[PDB]
Formats: C-alpha cells, sequence, structure tokens
RNA sequence: AUUGAAAUC
RNA sequence: UAGUA
RNA sequence: UGAAUACGUUCCCGGGCCUUGUACACACCGCCCGUCACGCCAUGGGAGCGGGCUCUACCCGAAGUCGCCGGGAGCCUACGGGCAGGCGCCGAGGGUAGGGCCCGUGACUGGGGCGAAGUCGUAACAAGGUAGCUGUACCGGAAGGUGCGGCUGGAUCUUUCU
RNA sequence: UGUGGACCCGCCCCUUGGGGUGUGUCCAAAGGGCUUUGCCCGCUUCCGGAUGGGCCCGCGUCCCAUCAGCUAGUUGGUGGGGUAAUGGCCCACCAAGGCGACGACGGGUAGCCGGUCUGAGAGGAUGGCCGGCCACAGGGGCACUGAGACACGGGCCCCACUCCUACGGGAGGCAGCAGUUAGGAAUCUUCCGCAAUGGGCGCAAGCCUGACGGAGCGACGCCGCUUGGAGGAAGAAGCCCUUCGGGGUGUAAACUCCUGAACCCGGGACGAAACCCCCGACGAGGGGACUGACGGUACCGGGGUAAUAGCGCCGGCCAACUCCGUGCCAGCAGCCGCGGUAAUACGGAGGGCGCGAGCGUUACCCGGAUUCACUGGGCGUAAAGGGCGUGUAGGCGGCCUGGGGCGUCCCAUGUGAAAGACCACGGCUCAACCGUGGGGGAGCGUGGGAUACGCUCAGGCUAGACGGUGGGAGAGGGUGGUGGAAUUCCCGGAGUAGCGGUGAAAUGCGCAGAUACCGGGAGGAACGCCGAUGGCGAAGGCAGCCACCUGGUCCACCCGUGACGCUGAGGCGCGAAAGCGUGGGGAGCAAACCGGAUUAGAUACCCGGGUAGUCCACGCCCUAAACGAUGCGCGCUAGGUCUCUGGGUCUCCUGGGGGCCGAAGCUAACGCGU
C-alpha cells in the first residue's frame, strides 16, 4: 500500500483468540460434574475415551477430559480443571487434574507420576 | 510530465548499465548536473556533458564498466552495481549528520543534499551538516 | 468361524 | 464398506 | 492318417510406443456430491413475564449555598445593625406518560460444524459418459435439471456401484 | 497611634490587573516564662525570600464508522454575581453562533507516567512492588470551619445495608495495621519496638505516630551453601539384558583413612549521639549524661556427628534404548502421529539423557512470525485490481532566476528529579542486596546561523498538457426511414396418402386433403455472402442499406496559450443476461407445464406441444468466468515477424492500433518480455 495509504489507514493487529475460555486468565477452574460418559473418538482411531461434563464457577458448562488408566468419578463429583486439548475427541478443549478434589490420583502409577497426581511410594524404600 | 526526474535518472543509468551502453541522455538540471559530479568524482561514470539533443538540453552520461570476463556468460562487471532512489516524492527523508549511514562498510556512498550544497556522505560528516537523504550506490 | 476390523453364519 | 502403502 | 480358414483390425479381451486431459497416487475395483436417519456442539429469528442504562415532557422535591422579607410578630442593641424565623430560585432524588438501547428467560422454530465402516442415487474429476463453471429465473426425494446471456479456467479434424 | 497597606480618583513609568506618586477614606496588635529592668516564647502591619499549590495554553496519549452528523449555557457579546485569580464558572439581557472524515456525537474498554518484560532493531506488550501526578473513602448530592478541604478515622440530607429501640426515635462506614467472612485456582501475624529515620504538638522534659524500623509465615522470586573428601575389583551380591562364552548398573557400594553442615559450651556487636546539662554568650567551639526493638541474633573462639534427592524426559523436531505386559483394548499425544500379538510412542522394569531444592503443568506477554511488512510483504493462475467511467476533497508535480526561511540541517543554551538500565571503584567472607562516582539521550524551549532539496511569494521558459489549421479510418452512440432471404399463418391453383420425427420408436399432424410444388397477402424477429488472426468503445458492449443528430481517436504543419499536470476516498453517471411495474407487440424460440420415449427408476438427457419470457415504450433492478481473472498515468530498457489505420524520399523510413516469437531482465513455475 502506499505510504499515504498507510498514513490514512495504518497496519491491524491481528489478536487472534483464546483456546481456552476458562475465564479470568485462570490457570485453572474448579467445576462440579454433571455427566461422566465414555466416547467414541474419531479420525483414524477408536477406543472408549473417559471424558466429564462439567458446571463451572466460571459460569460455564464444559466437556473435560479424564486422563489416567482408571478413574473414581461419578454423577455430584467436583473437580478441578487444567486446559490442554485431547485432539481425538473433537470439542474435548480441557483435561481434569488428577490428584485435586474428588478426583483421586492414578493407582499403581510409577513413572510420570507428578502428572496423574500419584504420590512416591515406599515400595522399593 | 515526470514525477521524480532524480529517480528517473538513476535509473535511465541502471537501465542503460545492464545492456551496457556506452552512453545515455538524461535530460538536464542543474540539480541532476550535482548529483553527476559526485558519481564522476568518486568514480563511477567515464564522466558526463552537456548536449542539446532536437533542440532542448540533455546530459550525455558516458558509462563505465568492467574487463571483458571470463568463462560462460563473458560480459563485464558493473561498476555501478546498485543506484537506489531513497528520499521519494511520497516518503521525503531526512537524516542529521549523527544518522547519516555508511553504505556499505564505506565502499559505497550516498548522495545527500544540504545547505552546504550536495555531497557525499563523508563530505557531509566532514563539513558536519545532514540533509535530504538522496539516493546511495555501489 | 472369516480377517485387524465393520458386515455376515 | 473402516483403519493400512 | 491328415483338414478347413484368415477380406480385414470396426467391435470383445490382453498388451506395446508417442501424445492429451486429470480433482486419481490404496493409482478407475480410483475419487467424490447432496437429501434422509442417528449422536455430541455452538449458534440465528422468537410473541409474551421479568432485570437495567438512557432521552424528552409535566408534576412533587430533602440537605445546603444564595436572594428577598425579618412586621405593633419573638430575642440582643450604642438604634447603625445583628440573630431566630419565614418566603423564594437552584437542587440529590422520586412519580406519571412516551421513544431509543443493553441483559436474561423464552414454547414453537431456521440453518451450521463435527462424529471408523447406516439409507437413496451418481452431480463433479478423463469428452466423468448430456463438456464444465457462471449471474439470474422456474422446477424436482437428493445431489440437480432446464431456460436466457456470459466464460474456457473444455477434448475432438447405449449401463449404476466397489 | 499608621512604619506601612487596602479602595475610589488624577498623573508618571511600564505595558492585559506590573511599579510609583498626590489630596480623600479605610485597617493593626496578646500576652505569657523566668536564670524579672533584660533577655526568652509569642502578638500586629508591611516589603521580600524559600517551599507548596490554583488556573491557562502548544504537542502527545486504546478499540468500533455495523456510531456521521452533534449542539440551548449551546458559540460569542455587554453588564453583573462569584473566587485568591482567569473564565458560560453562575445569572440577566443582546447577537446567532460553535464542533465534525485531520473522525465531532455515540458505544466499548481503561487511572496516566518514571519505567518493567521482550525484541538485532524498529517495534510489541505492560503500568503489580518503589518514585511522581491523578481520582476515590458503602452509593448520590451539599456546604460549614479554615492558610489549605468541599475533608477515609469532621458536619448536613436522600438512598441501600447492619445493629440499638419503651417503636416515637437513635448508632455505624478497614479501599489504615492486624484479623474475620464471602467470592476464588490463590495471596501472611489479631507479632515486637518507637532503639533508628521521619512527621505532629511542646521553650523544654516529653507525649502521640500499625508512617516507620524489625521479627513471623509462604521454595513466590533472586543469590549463596549443604547432603561429603581421598583411596578403593578386571569388577561382591541384587536387579536388567544375553548368541549361554558374555554385557551393564559400576568406583558405584561394602571397607580404610581425612575434613567436620547440623548440634553443645564460652564470649558478643555496629546500628547511638544528638535533643538535654555544664563551660563559653542559650552563638562558634569544648566537655558530660541517658537511651537497642531486632537480640544473647550477626560475627569470633572451642567442641563435634558421614550427615536429603527429587522431578521431567528417551519415535521425529530433541540429548537419551533394551526386555516383559498389553493386542484400534487399556491408554498416549505440543504439532506430525503412536496402539489391530514381536510397540525404541501405551503401562512396568533396567538402563540412559536433562535439571537439581527443586522439577514439571496450566494460564498469560514478547519472541521466532519479513504471519499487518516504517525498518520489512503483497494482488495473471496461490487470499488479493474496484464491472467502467466522470471528476470532489486529499496525495503527488517539468526547466531557469530571485525574495522569504515554514519543512530540513548546524552551533550554543535551558529542560530531560530521584530510583532503574549501563561503566567503573567500593561495603556485607562472595553473591543476590547495597553505596559513591561517571557517562550519555531522543523530545521540547530560547538565541544565533545555513539554503541544496521540499514549501511559499515574484517573475521567466516550452520538452508535459490543452488549443489552431489541414487530412484520415471506424458494427462508437441516439432518431427516423427503407431492403432482400427465411420461418409461421391466411387466401388461390395444382396434386394425393402420407408427413414428421428417432438409435429405434411413439406422442403429433393428415381425406374438414396435410407433406412436397407454383402464385398472392399479413405479421414479427434477426440481418447470409463481404467477415478477418479484422475494426470501434471507458466498460457493458456494437454488424443489411440510407439520411440526419452526436462522442471519441489518429496523423501532418510545428501556428497559438504557458505547467493550465497525474491520480482520485466520498458523490454522480453508465452498466450483458435474467428479473420487476404500466402499456403494447407476439413470427421463430422457449424456463414452467402438458404429452411421447428411454430407463432398475428418469421429476433428465431424445421426440411432439407449450405459458412467462425473449421484441418495443417508459420507469425500476445494478449482478456476472462485468476475464487479459493483469487498476490509471508517465519515463526508461535488443530485435524479428504478421496485420489494421495515417504520413513520407514509397525495396525501406516514420506515427498510432491489433497479434505471435523472442534481448536483457522477471517469475514458485507456467509464463511475461516497448
Amino acid at each position: 500500500p502506499t505510504i499515504n495509504q498507510l498514513v490514512r489507514k495504518g497496519r491491524e493487529k491481528v489478536r487472534k483468540k483464546s483456546k481456552v475460555p476458562a475465564l479470568k486468565g485462570a490457570p485453572f477452574r474448579r467445576g462440579v460434574c454433571t455427566v461422566v460418559r465414555t466416547v467414541t473418538p474419531k479420525k483414524p482411531n477408536s477406543a472408549l475415551r473417559k471424558v466429564a461434563k462439567v458446571r463451572l464457577t466460571s459460569g460455564y458448562e464444559v466437556t473435560a477430559y479424564i486422563p489416567g488408566e482408571g478413574h473414581n468419578l461419578q454423577e455430584h463429583s467436583v473437580v478441578l480443571i487444567r486446559g490442554g486439548r485431547v485432539k481425538d475427541l473433537p470439542g474435548v478443549r480441557y483435561h481434569i487434574v488428577r490428584g485435586v478434589y474428588d478426583a483421586a490420583g492414578v493407582k499403581d502409577r510409577k513413572k510420570s507420576r507428578s502428572k496423574y497426581g500419584t504420590k512416591k511410594p515406599k515400595e522399593a524404600a | 510530465m515526470l514525477t521524480d526526474p532524480i529517480a528517473d535518472m538513476l535509473t535511465r543509468i541502471r537501465n542503460a548499465t545492464r545492456v551496457y551502453k556506452e552512453s545515455t541522455d538524461v535530460p538536464a538540471s542543474r540539480f541532476k548536473e550535482e548529483i553527476l559530479r559526485i558519481l564522476a568524482r568518486e568514480g563511477f561514470i567515464k564522466g558526463y556533458e552537456r548536449v542539446d539533443v532536437d533542440g532542448k538540453p540533455y546530459l550525455r552520461v558516458y558509462l563505465k564498466y568492467g574487463p571483458r570476463r571470463q568463462g560462460p556468460d563473458p560480459r563485464p562487471e558493473q561498476v555501478i552495481h546498485h543506484i537506489r532512489r531513497i528520499s521519494k516524492p511520497g516518503r521525503r527523508v531526512y537524516v542529521g549528520v549523527k544518522e547519516i549511514p555508511r553504505v556499505r562498510r564505506g565502499l559505497g556512498i550516498a548522495i545527500l543534499s544540504t545547505s552546504k550544497g550536495v555531497l557525499t556522505d563523508r563530505e557531509a560528516r566532514k563539513l558536519g551538516v545532514g540533509g535530504e537523504l538522496i539516493c546511495e550506490v555501489w
């Protein structure tokens, strides 16, 4: 564009927006479950992928994924959401933090332990 | 009519040299002359001279190249590899003496118009004056 | 059973 | 008919 | 012991070289479009009940500053004036009526996105089997079909589906 | 009492209400203590100083134009009110103004800065802590006191709320420090001390100070330090692999020496010398006394124990690989992608890589992203040229001279507080932290100076543009008129059994005599050959022939004017086909529709019919593969060849168009290439 043009019009800050309405910035949000289901994934994958619907203290209601190999979550469970999508489950854009509130850590979990919220075992100690 | 007589000139020169013409005209202005003498003095053109063609004043600019080169494509190296207008009528450009640019670790030059007159960058640095950053060559 | 399946006996 | 070069 | 027949290369099948077009490369047993059906998701129109901001007009108007009175109608007086008190203008706000705007809910309702193997066909890609796209206009379960004009970003001197 | 000052008036200087002077008027005061006749703390009026403020102006300061028009104290005036003071700040009256695309009005969002983070930089993002300014003190008004307020812990009234209540009426305001509660993913002790610094009052002694100075809590951040040091096998066991010999964890451990974080005892701060007293003179100077929260902490000396390691990762990007388990399951996944019985990608173990009192995760900001491109990008086919013009504001402007010095440049000077950043040196054992010093700097003000470029003013010039005269080609447009071919229909002659249509048929039409043939007539629409790779137009678009009205354009002469130029947001005009309104017209064709076929079906392709429409007048509609998918103008940069139209010396030259091939160059390529 001519300079006169730029002078008349300027440029424009593209500022594309949040992938996570966990509202008020909020690195995490607290929520209560509503529905714990199981979901068929997509694209080229197959498995019974676990996931919850959550009523949010931000006023929102979102499906959030339940990581870990097995879980203790039913209807009125009250949980903490962390964000991070699934990818194979379209429309799932938040994860549940394991080991906070009524969502237990994962049992018999030895490797990537701080994720999955599983305390240090003393079995080798 | 012509929108930038100076820029047109730099171009006429640019265009002539790439087909290796021995000479070019450019219609004549005193300000054009003043730029030419720099190119001349600083070794980019063999020289200019005034002529009147079809009854009107032009400046015949005599271009200057290298030796016929070796392998496939013997075309000579250009003496003027890069002549470029800076302060166009659209966006006028002015450096003060502190901001006068040094074209190409010195191997270049920047014709630059001041109240002390049309100057190279070192000339103007030495005279201690800034002005309209006209163009640059190398 | 067939091919890893879906379908199908 | 889905995954698969 | 011992035939018949081959003009010919249009057609069926398999193949060879050149060239073209291609949205194919799992390579035409390829690709691919739309309705309908199922499931998650966000969204649009929406009469009426409700929540607020705002504008104009008319009326009521606290506190207070200011203005007038301040009397044979009260208190002080050196009679000059002061104070109480009273009236008024403005004025936070409020009420009545009328427009403009936002929030929510909202039965009925329009489509849209996404979802390993559901349904009907076969629009498009090879001249895709009626060249295709296109503005418009009418029509049809669905892709679409036709009309008028335009474009080349078309090859060429009997029948669907994987 | 009037040093003096205030006010009216006059005059002088000076220039907005600044200083001076002269009659007239008006205005002061407070006392207290003693080391009581001589000092101290105060009082009054005035001029000045320092400090702190009020007000005004230039420039700068986010998002939406899907906010384009706003405005009655509105804009100005005159006179008043009001204030410390200007001012529509407020009031009375007069005038009719003021603001807006350079974005007013409206909506959304937001305290602003020094600076902070990030970036090579330009820039982006940000404004917590510290410093400056501002604004608020449950929400809304308001005034009083006073040097100062329209006052967080002052006042009055309305509102909501909480408590008291004899229901008449009252009380209150942590966004001070703590702490409670609620919201939340989340944020501390109802701590010590006025010892220091600082503030208030006081002559002083002192009193007050949740400012402050400290301790507390929280890996929340930065820095320092610890979990040992040196020996120690061809290498214990255990576990992991294994081709069954072997390989690994691994000098790692065990074990021997050595030092000695923690912990014990001893000692023990600087931070604090002033105000005060005495001497001197309540001055200068000299002397003395009191006082430490942190704290029995820091630091010093002695003793002394081998004394904590986790978290992430190992398919590619990216540094690190084997074995089981699992079988599109369970699960992983930042992107690309892993898992369907041999998975370096899942879960586990061994091993390895990376960090280390941390390591990961999520959120947000800068980066990379030249991915809003000022530095620093683009639009033939990738996203991107407006369907075409006309010309409004706006941007941009040929050659020569002179004036002005607005842009621009140079010199000096003022400002740019502190902190921070940066360089040095220094103080805590280092560092983090801190201190002292130094160095720059845009930007803006003031004075001076330069004049090349840009601007402006005044002249000039003719190469750009426009014009003059002469000549040219043209489906350029508008209006009327006219011509021949063909189709359909009507009339006549003649003539007879079919025509038509298809792949093949059938619907259809035909003895009320069609088709084929000849003659006459009516009507509509379109113009064969010329016709082109051609011409015109700004596009859309334009095609028989004639006449009139009219636009553009090209050449030659080189005659006129003198830069009159280019572009163009908005505006306005034009704008194929389809479509809409009113009214005509209606041959042929033909969406829809009615039939016949075909087909698995066939709302289609083929056949037979057929309404709107196509044609005209007027008014709408304003779209398109409105395509060269290429905006306008100008200068410059090899040629060959075909062609339309001018001019000239006419094998060639010279203009203006239309095409192809192609120099240089360009392009991702295809291509583009006077």
